[PDB]
RNA sequence: GAAACUGCGAAUGGCUCAUUAAAUCAGUUAUCGUUUAUUUGAUAGUUCCUUACAUGGUAUAACUGUGGUAAUUCUAGA
């Protein structure tokens, strides 16, 4: 009935970034849109690497369904995966962490204010404290 | 600051708009081919006018002129693969003899109705847009699709249709649920 | 006790057999035999017995069959694996029991043993379709009645020996477990004119 | 504009880079270096757009900083380094050497190259002078200065240069009947033999060249580049060997 | 001060020596989805296909050409072992950095497939490995070292039993690497041999330890082999995260016995001292306990010989190691002390009691100080002043809360005419320190 | 690794079309008539020559501290 197929084409073994980069065809009939997690699981099974080494992205489902096409990378070791993958794609796969940062607006506003303060400021803090205290 | 896309208008209103022979011409065409728009007729009319102007200029060139030979052979093979031109008329003269009915006969809805998957030209139009007719392996829901030769051999019902495949549509299984429930009660 | 050690043991047994057979032939060669057993997956014809055959003395034998108009036949032959070294057949009774399956327009599936190249194909088991499997909807995708009801047309026996699969005009496709001939799974072709014409 | 420009638009690029017109608004402006702006190929346009070993600018920078790419034996970490013509770019982790040479269509063709041929490089002797302390030097077509040349090396020549030492293994004189590669204008990529050098004093010398099918064209001395003697090129020519056909 | 608060960034520098000092060896301590352990049509062939896809280098490409033509199946391996092995060794001797990871990986896997038949290649396999490692020193590449020593570790892992049965020859083969004049050669080669020795059982272990100690007397002048054995044995015992294991206690027992034998070198005794020091620093007391009972029991077994000073050596080690927080039972230590005193019926002796005073427990000092000082004044008579100054410098207030003054007085009474010069020197020293007031107020004969 | 000194960038980008009718600009030349950060390639033993080179000298910032003004990315004295 439902037999997903994963097949690869255009495999280019790129040892500069320590990986194999290829193009993935996923044949899903009578189903929608195989998951990236399951893609990584089965790609790791086939390529005998670790689900932490495999990474895929950019999957587009053809008009009418049953087949989606994407791009995939299989690094040589989880070490190189962590070395070269973008922070965002690691974050997606749960290998790295989401950093908390303020909005761009708060960041640029704090930057402008600190630009307006010279020195380390703590003598300024003491001076304004006592000028008010007078 | 980016490079601008190229667009282009695909039709052109004819010279003198209201002329009764052409009003009736469009009537016959729209009626027998299932169209809906003087705009669809003008689209084909514009394409063909461009084609025939190309062919005429090549004819006015000299025989064996390299430009004529290259461009003309290209045009002829394009039309032969579209299916407008028969094999045996691979000559720019028959290109000049083309017509709008040929292009409309190549449209997809006409080909469904002819091959028999539909009962009328409007039945066919509806099916196509209803997502029921897939060419080769690929569902098509554009009624203006210009099947080529081998493609017109390959048209069929889509493997997702209640007509050529999977479980019946929502109305049928809602009726089935209604009847099974009413039998249960 | 270790898988790698087990595989080494089986391989060395294989070599003992090869050397014994090479000495038998004598009464390069070993490398050649190993290379051929490899040479199966490289798809160049290597099996070159084209002229060693003795056609004039081939021994011919008809064997009549009950049903009318046998449509097709498929033969199953166990081999010995070269990655592992167990066998091709499934159970342990078999141990190289050559089978054949015939499908007949009369809606019959018939398995014979042909192990012995000197006796007639012996009719082991059979299963007959018929009219009682006609689907009650008859007008839908589902066509999944456990038997054929029209013109079984092709058969193919699985290379691992567990199933044999038949299909015909009824637009079905049925996989049987070989031993009891029991229908284990039925797949429709889901097309109004999707008749199965060949299996491979 | 009050100083040098640091940006390059995308339409304004050199055309032979084959850069799509929609992927962005800017093109890699090649940093200053051996080859001129318009007749150079930056390492990003070579590693991402031609080789497809990368997918990003940030991937290209990762490769370079991991120190894989050497342009004429020396390791280059600038991602818009202007690799030019007759250049040798080696990727060792892939075991490849590339001579950058022109394809017939005008564009830079990758030319895979073996080690013994990656060992050297041709250079168009372009300015011979007498340097300080009286040592004479040659200036080739990619900046390289080479001192103590052969006295018989004259402007407009070719010198085959050992890269490992920056020295001149040997040379080829600009005479009629040599083999010629062409690097500018309408005919660039076309290899033929040099028939005549019509020389104008105060203007531009033209050259009449004849390719193997005896088809003749006329280019400028700025655009001729002597490769090797008749029938034997000193370098390995890309496929098609510079024959323009119908 | 090694890098301990990591920078926010992603690409640090990590010079060569930094990488090597961060490097360790054990793969079983390590772990990942090993390809050869994964797929099973043959281990060599599995790694061979993975690498042909991954590696694009001249040497490995040539090697792959030849061998992929030869091997495709386990019987083919078994038949053509020699040709494959010569090819691998030819390329390894070629010494090309880009090809070595696949070549060494295939060598380890080749042994894994060919186990008990690999021994006939074993010797010159190892020769080639050591040559590669020295050349790697020449062209520094921490990656090369990682690969090479992991190939050794894997070869030992796959040929555990046979190598264990013939252990000592392995040590002879590795002694160039083991005593090599480079910290990290000593370190890594010892770690590999550490795995193997920990695997070894008791009897061959006894033979091995005897042979290695006599080798130590051979290279008495050398120190490098010495700390090589040090790091080997200490890792073999401490292998887990914080807790040596049962094989470690058996190791401690066998070493202790074969050092207490009268033919053993006293430098070897010092070696055992160092091993115990490292273990005591490493593990925690709850883990250490069975070791402690084993050592005490072995002392009780053989304390009675001319090896008494040797026992002094080891016991000084035990008491000094860190402190009572690693010491289980000072009462048992005291029993040992008095038993050794009775058996003795010197300088090491004074050192031992000084360490006892400094490092032991108050609740045992309460009932042992008296016998302790009596032992001092009886046996170490002339050295007692040595002792008492040493104890003062280590921890004075302990003896002052105890009876330094009275024992000093009685020593002065018992003997003054032999070493009055020494007495004067002591007092000359102790005058200045303002913490020695009681010593200033002691009396005289 | 905050602060501050030092180095570099801030001359590019982005925006508009007021001026400007041989001016701009377009194609075409010249610098044997000039400056050029950077990049890239080359390139600098001077042995001696009458009375520290195992490596001169003084400042200044941030900082500590005392203050001024309604107020600013103001700043004084030590």
């Amino acid at each position: 009935s439902d037999a997903v197929t994963i097949r690869t084409r255009k495999v280019i073994s790129n040892p500069l970034l320590a990986r194999k980069q290829f193009v993935v065809d996923v044949l899903h009939p009578n189903r929608a849109n195989v998951s990236k997690d399951e893609l990584r699981e089965k790609l790791a099974e086939v390529y005998k690497a670790e689900k932490d080494a495999v990474s895929v992205f950019g999957f587009r489902t053809q008009f009418g369904g049953g087949k989606s096409v994407g791009f995939g990378l299989v690094y040589n070791s989880v070490a190189e995966a962590k070395k070269f993958e973008p922070t965002y794609r690691l974050v997606r796969y749960g290998l790295a962490e989401k950093v908390e940062k303020a909005s761009r607006q708060q960041r640029k506003q704090k930057k402008n204010r600190d630009k307006k303060i010279f020195g380390t400021g703590k003598r300024l803090a003491k001076k304004v404290a006592r000028r008010n205290a007078d | 600051p980016r490079a601008p896309r190229t667009y282009s208008k695909t039709y052109s209103t004819p010279k003198r708009p209201y002329e009764s022979s052409r009003l009736d011409a469009e009537l016959k065409l729209a009626g027998e081919f299932g169209l809906k728009n003087k705009k669809e007729i003008y689209r084909i009319s514009f394409q063909l006018s461009k084609i025939r102007r190309a062919a005429r200029d090549l004819l006015t060139r000299d025989e064996k002129d390299p430009k004529r030979l290259f461009e003309g052979n290209a045009l002829i093979r394009r039309l032969v693969r579209v299916g407008v031109l028969s094999e045996d008329k691979k000559k720019l003269d028959y290109v000049l003899a083309l017509k709008v009915e040929d292009f409309l006969e190549r449209r997809l809805q006409t080909q469904v109705y002819k091959l028999g998957l539909a009962k009328s030209v409007h039945h066919a139009r509806v099916l196509i847009t209803q997502r029921h007719i897939a060419v080769g392996k690929q569902i098509v829901n554009i009624p203006s699709f210009m099947v080529r030769l081998d493609s017109e051999k390959h048209i069929d019902f889509a493997p997702t249709s209640p007509f050529g495949g999977a479980r019946p549509g929502r109305v049928a299984r809602r009726n089935a649920a209604r009847k099974a429930e009413a039998s249960g009660e | 006790e270790n898988p790698a050690d087990k595989r080494r043991r089986l391989a060395k047994q294989y070599l003992e057999n090869l050397k014994s057979e090479a000495n038998d032939i004598l009464t390069d060669i070993i490398a050649s035999r190993l290379k051929e057993d490899v040479a199966e997956q490289q798809g160049r014809v290597f099996r070159y017995f084209g002229d060693k055959l003795l056609i004039s003395e081939a021994k011919q034998s008809f064997t009549r069959v009950g049903e009318n108009n046998l449509t097709c036949i498929s033969c199953f032959q166990p081999v010995l694996n070269k990655y592992t070294f167990e066998e091709s057949s499934n159970g342990d009774k078999n141990k190289g029991r050559l089978f054949a399956y015939t499908v007949s327009k009369d809606l019959q599936l018939t398995k014979y043993d042909i192990t012995d190249f000197s006796k007639r194909p012996k009719k082991l088991k059979y299963a007959k379709g018929g009219a009682k499997y006609i689907p009650t909807s008859k007008h839908e995708y589902e066509n999944t009645t456990e038997g054929h009801y029209d013109e079984i047309l092709t058969v193919a026996a699985s290379p691992d020996g567990k199933y044999v699969v038949t299909g015909g005009r009824d637009r079905k496709l049925i996989v049987w477990s070989t031993e009891s001939l029991s229908p284990v799974k039925v797949i429709p072709t889901k097309d109004r004119r999707g008749e199965v014409l060949s299996l491979a | 504009a009050r100083g040098p420009k640091k940006h390059l638009k995308r339409l304004a690029a050199p055309h032979h880079w084959l850069l799509d017109k929609l992927s962005g608004c800017y093109a890699p402006r090649p940093s200053a270096g051996p080859h001129k702006l318009r007749e150079s190929l930056p390492l990003i346009v070579f590693l991402r757009n031609r080789l497809k070993y990368a997918l990003n600018g940030r991937e290209v920078k990762a490769i370079l900083m991991q120190r894989h790419v050497k342009v004429d034996g020396k390791v280059r970490t600038d991602t818009t380094y202007p690799a030019g013509f007759m250049d040798v770019i080696t990727l060792d982790a892939t075991n490849e050497n590339f001579r950058l040479v022109y394809d017939v269509k005008g564009r830079f063709a990758v030319h895979r190259i073996t080690d013994e041929e990656a060992s050297y490089k041709l250079g168009k002797v372009k300015k011979v002078q007498l340097g300080k302390k009286g040592v004479p030097y040659v200036v080739t077509h990619d900046g390289r200065t080479i001192r103590y040349p052969d006295p018989n090396i004259k402007v407009n020549d070719t010198v085959k240069i050992d890269l490992a030492s920056g020295k001149i293994t040997d040379f080829i004189k600009f005479d009629a009947g040599k083999l010629v590669y062409v690097t500018g204008g309408r005919n660039l990529g076309r290899i033929g033999t040099i028939v005549h050098k019509e020389r104008h004093d105060g203007g531009f010398d033209l050259v009449h060249i004849k390719d193997s099918l005896d088809n003749t064209f006329v280019t400028r001395l700025n655009n001729v580049f002597v490769i090797g003697e008749q029938g034997k090129p000193y370098i390995s020519l890309p496929k098609g060997k510079g024959i323009k056909l119908s | 001060q090694r890098q301990t608060t990591k920078s926010s960034k992603r690409y640090r520098y990590s010079s060569f020596k930094a990488r090597i000092d961060d490097l360790k060896i054990e793969p079983a301590r390590n772990l990942e989805k090993r390809v050869h352990d994964y797929v099973e049509s043959s281990h060599f062939l599995a790694s061979f296909d993975q690498w042909k896809e991954i590696n694009l280098s001249a040497k490995f490409t040539e090697f792959a050409a030849e061998i992929e033509h030869d091997v495709q199946t386990l019987p083919q391996i078994l038949y053509h072992d020699k040709k494959i092995f010569n090819s691998l060794v030819s390329f390894i001797n070629f010494h090309d950095e880009f090809s070595l990871q696949p070549l060494l990986d295939l060598l380890a896997q080749f042994c894994h497939d060919l186990g008990p038949d690999f021994l006939k290649f074993y010797e010159e396999a190892i020769k080639t490995l050591i040559n590669l490692l020295d050349a790697a020193i020449e062209f520094e590449s921490s990656n090369v070292f990682e690969w090479g020593f992991n190939c050794l570790a894997y070869i030992f892992k796959y040929l555990s039993k046979f190598l264990v049965k013939k252990l000592v020859l392995t040590c002879d083969l590795l002694i160039p690497l083991l005593s090599h004049s480079k910290e990290y050669l000593s370190r890594f080669s010892a770690e590999a041999l550490s795995f193997l020795v920990r695997k070894c059982p008791v009897s061959n272990l006894r033979e091995f330890v005897r042979s290695v100690f006599e080798k130590l007397e051979g290279d008495d002048e050398q120190t490098n082999l010495y700390e090589g054995l040090l790091i080997l044995f200490t890792e073999s015992m401490t292998s887990t995260q914080e807790t040596l294991h049962s094989k470690a206690k058996a190791i401690m027992s066998v070493l202790l016995h074969e050092a207490l034998t009268k033919s053993s070198p006293e430098r070897s005794v010092s070696l055992l001292s160092d091993i115990w020091m490292n273990i005591s620093k490493y593990a925690s007391i709850e883990s250490l306990l069975p070791v402690y009972e084993v050592m005490y029991q072995d002392f009780n077994d053989s304390l009675d010989a001319t090896n008494i000073d040797r026992i002094l050596k080891v016991l000084t080690t035990i008491v000094f190691s860190e402190s009572g927080r690693k010491i289980p039972d000072w009462n048992k230590i005291t029993i040992l002390i008095e038993r050794i005193m009775s058996q003795s019926e010197q300088d090491k002796v004074a050192f031992l009691f000084a360490l006892f005073i400094r490092n032991s427990d108050v609740k045992t000092l309460t009932l042992f100080h008296q016998k302790l000082f009596n032992y001092a004044l009886t046996n170490i008579s002339d050295c007692f002043l040595e002792f008492f100054q040493f104890a003062l410098r280590l921890s004075y207030e302990r003896v002052f809360s105890f009876n330094g003054l009275k024992f000093l007085q009685l020593f002065l009474k018992k003997n003054w005419q032999s070493q009055g010069k020494k007495i004067a020197l002591f007092f000359l020293e102790v005058d200045d320190k303002p913490e020695l007031q009681k010593v200033r107020e002691v009396n005289f004969p």
